[PDB]
């Protein structure tokens, strides 16, 4: 069973602090693959299976990956002499949020609500299989743009659910939330809607509104496109200072600029096709 | 202000 004769390897894709990644197809079945090596001496944090210690990346990847959802599913995986190889789904075609916002600026309403509702049911899936991702920007988010659904990328800078503090963080700076950049203590959840709050700001901004750490603490949110008021409200809530006055997932999910949601096939016929 | 990525 080894990675050169199951599936055949393309070429890149990408390259970063998550490895280096491949087109691949399964030869089994012609099915569309992603191939992600990781060099053992770059890896920070290491987890065990029911059982072998293996990276928590791959830890996190099997808890999310039981049944569909809005997570890239891992497949496969080997461990090799210096890397270990993740097998992942490949949506075709596919584009990830960072790239689509770039090409098509600030996204209308309509097509924010349903990418951050399945953003929201996806981090939501997350957090009921015990895993924090901890890393929630556009750029960590693909789109199967014939389907018109999201999936979550990159585990590499989670970690399992808890409810006590966190004090080691691996994420984007500029997703990072206040009690981070102040204090280097946060709480899992709370973090995740700070981040959430970025992400929907940049959705119908056409950018993060903070780059600077000074920024960050100031939590003054500046709007540089016509955004709603209740979609302003929901992004300000998010984006609270304080962990404690931020939205539950079920108050974002009940707020008001949330409701009628598209389908992900409405979503891709209205917006992408 | 250009957009750009971050890394992790
Ligand atoms: N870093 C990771 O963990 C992972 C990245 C990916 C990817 C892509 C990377 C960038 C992409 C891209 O630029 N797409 C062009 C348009 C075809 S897709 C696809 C499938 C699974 C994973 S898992």
């Amino acid at each position: 069973e080894p990675l050169e004769s199951q599936y055949q390897v393309g070429p890149l894709l990408g390259s970063g602090g998550f490895g280096s990644v491949y087109s691949g197809i399964r030869v089994s079945d012609n099915l569309p693959v992603a191939i992600k090596h990781v060099e053992k001496d770059r890896i920070s944090d290491w987890g065990e299976l029911p059982n072998t210690r293996v990276p928590m990346e791959v830890v996190l990847l099997k808890k999310v990956s039981s049944g569909f959802s809005g997570v890239i599913r891992l497949l496969d995986w080997f461990e090799r002499p210096d890397s270990f190889v993740l097998i992942l789904e490949r949506p075709e075609p596919v584009q990830d949020l960072f790239d689509f916002i770039t090409e098509r600026g600030a996204l209308q309403e309509e097509l924010a609500r349903s990418f951050f509702w399945q953003v929201l049911e996806a981090v939501r899936h997350c957090h009921n299989c015990g895993v924090l991702h901890r890393d929630i920007k556009d750029e960590n988010i693909l789109i199967d743009l014939n389907r018109g659904e999201l999936k979550l990328i990159d585990f590499g800078s989670g970690a399992l659910l808890k409810d006590t503090v966190y004090t080691d963080f691996d994420g984007t700076r500029v997703y990072s939330p206040p009690e981070w950049i102040r204090y280097h203590r946060y709480h899992g959840r709370s973090a995740a809607v700070w981040s959430l709050g970025i992400l929907l700001y940049d959705m119908v901004c056409g950018d993060i509104p903070f780059e600077h750490d000074e920024e960050i603490i100031g939590g003054q949110v500046f709007f540089r496109q016509r955004v709603s008021s209740e979609c302003q409200h929901l992004i300000r809530w998010c984006l609270a200072l304080r962990p404690s006055d931020r939205p539950t997932f079920e108050e974002i999910q009940n707020h008001p600029w949330m409701q009628d949601v598209l389908l992900p096939q409405e979503t891709a016929e209205i917006h992408l096709h | 202000r250009k957009r750009r990525r971050h890394p992790s």
